[PDB]
């Protein structure tokens, strides 16, 4: 009404234990609570939302691909799409295994042997996208002549093992199996 | 009481690590806790609980 | 760091008395043959060095590997492709 | 009697000294926590953080070792 | 860098005789090739002055030099949006290319560099 | 009071087109900014547009271009306005960084801006790529899977991001039409920041070439400058008329108009012109990690340029060895540009690697030390 | 002063979401502002989003 | 709408003994239900202020009831916010529901008008 130092009846709102610990700690219980709330919610919102762009049901669908090997004639590569990503089939001649079998597997930057990558020395069957960015390199091509990535100068082997440029490993190697000597499936 | 103002909610650092801690354990639990409720209001309805006779 | 009209932040300025013309009565291309040769000349010959140096030495970086590279990919380069492989 | 008053001055960078950033270097430790955990936290849903991480702590980490039944994976 | 850097690293070269033999000569070719003196500017016209220190010591320079200063910036920018040079008692003569800032700009950065000393500073 | 000035809306175009005061002696490479502002509405108009006709799924996003070209009327002049102006966005925007580096725009007190600017043209880069891979040709295909790749250099977590950023285990339709999204999103990001990196620059107005305060003497924007900008408006649109109208093909790549074959990369990969030199910097480094690394570094170093330029005086015009330096460093990026698109052979494999140490050693060595070398010239050659 | 104040682009923000000076009994209905800017979000998000899926 | 138009209009009112009879019940019950004086309000507190002519009025008011005016939003605001409603003295009694603005607002749309009326005069 007058005085300004007769300080409004706060007593109605006034909690006594005001200075504690336990009364800023209740508070901040109430704030972490919703912070934990929030960060579980945004958490969940995120990864369910954001789960929209990993491959949907319909895209994976697996592939199983048979493949011959009749139609093939020796010194040749051939490419079955499996997976969208092309296999190289490489009918290898006894002369090319022998050229694969000779560098030191020591210099390797991917250290492998043709024997580690083929379940038969016959057989060159690779998942031919290049191991640096992902393309698909020029078979016959290279300087090791195998497969030469045209992207960025790779070069790969007559086993598909990266022998120069950027990419770090050696043409991955699918899970294949020879149902018949005649046949596999990938 | 003190003591664990001072250890988990004093250093904002140290709130956040407890919040964002918590947040991980309750996101756990919560789903697991759902999960179970869900199989019971849910029993003998879902998939899973006809699925033994195939 | 600028102002805006009024308050732009120029230190204080005096004694400059600045006059120009309207630009109806200002030819907008008097001396511009002037200009366009003896100007301009000036300009750039004053600019030549700047341009001329890095453009010269990188023609002649680009020209020899360009001559090296054909070359090594004829017959007579066959020997020094292959070390360079 | 005192001639001169008796001080060095620290080595400073960009108006941080030693003294100074020694008394943070606990607190970087937490944001640093929690910067983990909330990665973590964030990636819990990756099957590589399961597969790799989670599932590898002691006790707890059975709550990501989980197998679909083949008979329910269309996949 | 700041002003103070480039000042006492300029008289660790000038002291030196060797240094300044084979150095003096040089900086005055690049400055005569900068070509600063042809828009008629001194060369403390071009220090960067859009910073708390420099504005400090613009501010600390007299109004006869201040007001020097303005006209020789106004009078610059006429010449390189004309595209055409000074001529005449317009270009900078190298006895009137005098350092008139560089004092000013010395002392607030010795007092600016000298807080961030002290702010450091530790009883022993 | 001017009603300009009064009405709060009116205030805000009013202080960017109308009254901002500008140096009054900005030269022609200050045009760049409007035509870089030109290149974004002419995007924007014409991309608007080819979205109301081109359709992102993979089996017929190819299709849809050629119907473009074809069916739609005028469909082939707006095709190919959005396919050069993108090459002229470039041109324009390496010319507005080549001029912010000549004269020290990066330096205080405009770090704000550029830095600001420097993400911009990373959003220029994945928007121009995002555009690139919606054709679905053989090179759209290959640059998709290229880039979403670049992902895997990431250690551990890095093949699953791939995946996830193509929807699938290789680029397909998925990816095609996320990347439709994003090429129709990204341009409204790009002219948010192309706009605060106007507002971050309106704290210390436009640098000069003579690089002095122009606190002394200011003009307004409009006459001066918005009738200086219709010149190169003007230069601008008959360089586009030229390419769009006489020669639509002269900076594309063939290949292109081959539809997405996932079988085969063409024996001649080689990108966009304008991504030509950091192609060139990945082709440089032999690892995976590095190339990707110094690829991305070679646009993010620009962020240090005000930190190592230890220059007293801002900008080149009157430096004449930063001048040299500088001509230096802009021919190696253009030699970089041309090494981007020889074939991987020598010895231009060699050369590109020293071309890549220049790059990087402008930055790092050379700029602060020549700058350096500059302060105390011009202290001891004035004395 | 305050680096909310001083930096040109945090003081844009500074200026409508934090020392932006309100009348302080706004009621509830004062809120639909903002629901509608979070609306206007969710919309970007997850229209974006199904733009990346929609033919 | 201005006010000299509600004031001239309610003087035409209050002027006719038929409409004044009818209509000042109505508008006291009207006051009543429209309840500004249960914030403490006087009438002309709830006058829309920003226009050029409010604004001018409202600097020409006193010191005090300036000052009061104030205090008499600073209350209601704070009403307002609390969802409370005066009690006691903080209520508006009738008498104390003076026109304290009118006045002032009348003088300066008189001098507006009328400077709009001399804009257009002609010199016959
Ligand atoms: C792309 C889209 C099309 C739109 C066109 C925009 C291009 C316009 C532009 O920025 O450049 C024009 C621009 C004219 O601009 P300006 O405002 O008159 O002067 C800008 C220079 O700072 C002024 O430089 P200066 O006064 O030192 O004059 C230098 C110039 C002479 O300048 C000329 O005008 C010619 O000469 C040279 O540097 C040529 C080198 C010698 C070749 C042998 O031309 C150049 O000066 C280019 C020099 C670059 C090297
Ligand atoms: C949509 C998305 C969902 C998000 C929720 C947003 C809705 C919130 C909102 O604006 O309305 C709540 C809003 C509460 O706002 P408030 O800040 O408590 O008071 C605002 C009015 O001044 C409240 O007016 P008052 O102080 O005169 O209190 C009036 C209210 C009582 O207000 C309440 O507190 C309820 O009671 C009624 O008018 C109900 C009508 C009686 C029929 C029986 O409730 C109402 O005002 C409902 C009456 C609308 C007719
Ligand atoms: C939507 C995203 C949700 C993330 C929030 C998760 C953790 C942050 C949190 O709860 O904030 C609490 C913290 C702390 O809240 P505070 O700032 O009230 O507490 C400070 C006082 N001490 C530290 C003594 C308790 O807030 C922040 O740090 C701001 C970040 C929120 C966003
Ligand atoms: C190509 C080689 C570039 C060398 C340039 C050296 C300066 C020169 O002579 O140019 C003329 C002019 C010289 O102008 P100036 O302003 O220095 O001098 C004007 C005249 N004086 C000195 C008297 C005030 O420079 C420019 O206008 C340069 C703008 C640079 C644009 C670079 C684009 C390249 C894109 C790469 C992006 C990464
Ligand atoms: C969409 C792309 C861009 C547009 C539309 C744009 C537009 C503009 C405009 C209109 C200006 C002011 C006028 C001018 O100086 O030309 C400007 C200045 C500036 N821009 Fe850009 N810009 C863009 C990209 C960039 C990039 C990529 C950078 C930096 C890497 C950059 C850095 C700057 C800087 C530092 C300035 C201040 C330069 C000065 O006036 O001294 N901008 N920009
Ligand atoms: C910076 C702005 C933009 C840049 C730099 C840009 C760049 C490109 C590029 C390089 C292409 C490849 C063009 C080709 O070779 O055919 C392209 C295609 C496309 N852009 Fe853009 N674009 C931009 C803005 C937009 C916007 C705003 C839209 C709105 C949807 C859009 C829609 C398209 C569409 C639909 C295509 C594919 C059809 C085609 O190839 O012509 N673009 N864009
Ligand atoms: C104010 C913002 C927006 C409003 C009010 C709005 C409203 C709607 C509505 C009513 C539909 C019909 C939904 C249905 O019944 O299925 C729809 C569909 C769609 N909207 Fe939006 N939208 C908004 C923003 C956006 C934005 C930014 C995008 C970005 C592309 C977008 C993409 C779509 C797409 C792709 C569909 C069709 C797929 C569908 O029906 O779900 N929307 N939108
Ligand atoms: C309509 C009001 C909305 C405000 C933004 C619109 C644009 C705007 O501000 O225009 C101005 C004309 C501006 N030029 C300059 O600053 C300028 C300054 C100095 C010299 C010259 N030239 C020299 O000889 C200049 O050209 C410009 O081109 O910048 C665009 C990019 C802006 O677009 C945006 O940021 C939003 C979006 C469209 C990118
Ligand atoms: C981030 C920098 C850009 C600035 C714009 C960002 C947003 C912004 O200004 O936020 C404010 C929080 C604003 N609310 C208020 O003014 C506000 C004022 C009084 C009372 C309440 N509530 C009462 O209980 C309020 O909520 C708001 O909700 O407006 C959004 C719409 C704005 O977004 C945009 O316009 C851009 C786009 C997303 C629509
Ligand atoms: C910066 C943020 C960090 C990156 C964000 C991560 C984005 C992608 C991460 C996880 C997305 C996929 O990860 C996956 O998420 C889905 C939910 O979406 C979970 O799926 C689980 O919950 C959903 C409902 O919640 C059920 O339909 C499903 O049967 C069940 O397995 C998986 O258990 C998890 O492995
Ligand atoms: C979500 C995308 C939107 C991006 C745009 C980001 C910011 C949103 C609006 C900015 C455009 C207008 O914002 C502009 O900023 C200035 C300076 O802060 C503001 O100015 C305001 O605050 C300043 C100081 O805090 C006061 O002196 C002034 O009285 C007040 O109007 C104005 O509100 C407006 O003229
Ligand atoms: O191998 C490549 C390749 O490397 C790029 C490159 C070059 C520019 C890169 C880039 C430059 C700068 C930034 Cl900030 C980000 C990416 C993006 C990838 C391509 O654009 C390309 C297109 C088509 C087929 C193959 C390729
Ligand atoms: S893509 Fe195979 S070499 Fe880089």
């Amino acid at each position: 009404g007058k005085s300004t130092y007769k300080i409004p009846d706060f007593t109605p709102y006034l909690k006594k234990d005001r200075n504690t610990d336990a009364n800023r700690l209740f508070s901040y219980f109430m704030i972490g609570s919703f912070g934990m709330l929030s960060a579980a919610g945004a958490k969940a919102t995120v990864q369910d939302f954001l789960s929209n762009m990993s491959a949907s049901a319909d895209v994976l669908a697996m592939a199983k691909v048979e493949v011959k090997l009749g139609a093939i004639p020796l010194g040749k590569n051939v490419i079955i799409k499996w997976r969208g990503k092309p296999i190289f089939i490489r009918h290898r001649t006894s002369e090319e295994i022998e050229e694969a079998n000779e560098v030191n597997v020591a210099t390797l930057r991917d250290p492998q042997t043709d024997d580690e990558r083929v379940q038969k020395p016959e057989w060159l069957v690779m998942i031919g996208v290049c191991t640096h960015l992902g393309c698909v390199p020029i078979g016959e091509a290279g300087d090791f002549g195998g497969w030469f990535c045209p992207c960025h100068g790779s070069h790969y082997d007559i086993s598909g093992r990266i022998r120069r440029g950027p990419a770090p490993l050696n043409l991955e190697i699918p899970e294949y199996d020879f149902a018949d000597a005649e046949t596999l499936v990938i | 009481a003190t003591t664990f103002y001072n250890v988990f909610v004093k250093r904002n650092s140290a709130f956040v690590a407890t919040i964002l801690a918590s947040a991980f354990v309750f996101d756990m639990t919560f789903e697991t806790a759902i999960d179970n409720f869900w199989d019971r209001i849910n029993a003998g309805k879902q998939w899973k609980d006809i699925r033994h006779k195939y | 760091y600028m102002g805006w009209w009024g308050h732009m932040g120029s230190p204080p300025q005096k004694g400059i008395a600045g006059y120009t013309i309207s630009p109806f009565a200002a030819r907008p291309f008097a001396g511009v043959v002037h200009a366009a040769i003896f100007n301009t000349f000036r300009r750039t010959k004053n600019q030549a060095l700047f341009v001329i140096l890095p453009v010269s030495f990188f023609y002649y970086v680009w020209t020899q590997a360009s001559e090296k590279n054909e070359w090594l990919y004829t017959k007579a380069g066959r020997h020094e492709l292959a070390k360079a492989l | 009697y005192v001639k001169k008053p008796s001080y060095k001055i620290v080595p400073h960078f960009l108006g941080f000294n030693i003294p100074t950033v020694s008394k943070w270097i606990p607190i970087f430790g937490i944001w640093g926590a929690a910067a983990g955990i909330g990665a973590l936290f964030l990636i819990e849903g990756v099957p590589r953080t399961r597969q790799d991480i989670l599932s590898k702590i002691p006790i707890i980490g059975e709550h990501w070792i989980r197998e679909i039944p083949a008979s329910d994976n269309p996949f | 860098a700041s002003i103070t850097s480039v000042v006492k690293t300029s008289e660790l070269i000038l002291k030196s005789p060797l240094l300044s033999k084979i150095v003096v000569p040089l900086a005055k070719t690049y400055v005569k090739f900068s070509g600063y003196r042809q828009l008629g500017f001194k060369m403390n016209d071009l220090i960067i002055e859009e910073t708390p220190n420099m504005q400090l010591a613009l501010r600390r320079l007299p109004p006869t030099e201040s007001y020097d200063r303005v006209y020789r910036l106004i009078r610059a920018t006429q010449f390189s949006l004309s595209h055409k040079l000074a001529t005449g008692n317009d270009i900078t003569k190298p006895e009137e290319d005098d350092h008139y800032l560089i004092p000013y700009i010395l002392d607030v950065e010795a007092e600016a560099f000298e807080k961030d000393a002290l702010d450091n500073l530790e009883v022993v | 009071m001017a009603l300009r000035k009064k009405n709060s809306l009116l205030n805000m175009a009013n202080s960017y087109v109308l009254d901002s005061p500008q140096p009054s002696n900005l030269n022609y490479f200050w045009n760049f900014g409007s035509l870089l502002a030109l290149c974004l509405v002419i995007q924007l108009a014409t991309g608007i547009t080819l979205a109301m006709h081109y359709t992102s799924h993979a089996s017929l996003a190819f299709d849809s271009v050629e119907h473009i070209m074809r069916d739609v009327n005028f469909g082939w002049f707006i095709r190919y306005a959005h396919a050069n102006t993108a090459s002229f966005f470039f041109i324009c925007i390496y010319a507005h960084m080549g001029r912010n580096i000549y004269y020290g725009s990066y330096k205080t007190p405009r770090v704000l801006p550029w830095s600001i600017g420097v993400i911009i043209f990373l959003l220029l880069i994945i928007t121009a790529f995002m555009g690139y891979v919606l054709v679905f040709g053989q090179m759209s295909l290959w640059g998709a899977t290229v880039i979403c790749n670049l992902v895997s250099a990431i250690p551990w977590l890095g093949e699953d991001i791939v995946h996830f950023l193509w929807g699938g285990f290789s680029v397909g339709n998925p990816t095609l039409q996320r990347f439709f999204a994003l090429h129709y999103l990204m341009p409204f990001v790009l002219a948010v920041f192309a706009l605060l990196h106007l507002i971050a620059l309106h704290t210390a107005g436009s640098s000069n070439p003579l690089g002095i305060t122009s606190n002394v003497d200011k003009l307004s924007m409009h006459p001066y400058y918005s009738f200086k900008d219709l010149i190169t408006v003007f230069a601008f649109l008959l360089m586009f008329t030229l390419f769009v109208f006489f020669s639509p093909d002269k900076l594309g790549h063939p290949d292109n108009y081959i539809p997405a074959n996932p079988m085969v990369t063409p024996a001649s990969i080689v990108p966009e012109w304008y991504l030509l030199p950091f192609y060139a910097i990945l082709r440089a480094i032999p690892d995976k990690l590095g190339g990707v690394i110094a690829m991305v570094a070679a646009i993010l170093i620009l962020l240090i340029l005000p930190i190592v330029d230890r220059s007293i005086i801002r900008g080149n015009a009157f430096k004449p060895i930063s001048k040299l330096l500088f001509g230096f460093f802009i021919c190696n990026f253009l030699l970089l540009g041309v090494l981007g698109q020889v074939h991987i052979e020598p010895p231009f494999i060699v050369l590109g690697q020293i071309c890549t140490i220049f790059y990087f050693s402008y930055f790092l060595i050379l700029l602060p030390m020549v700058s350096t070398i500059e302060n105390i010239f011009f202290y001891i050659g004035s004395l």
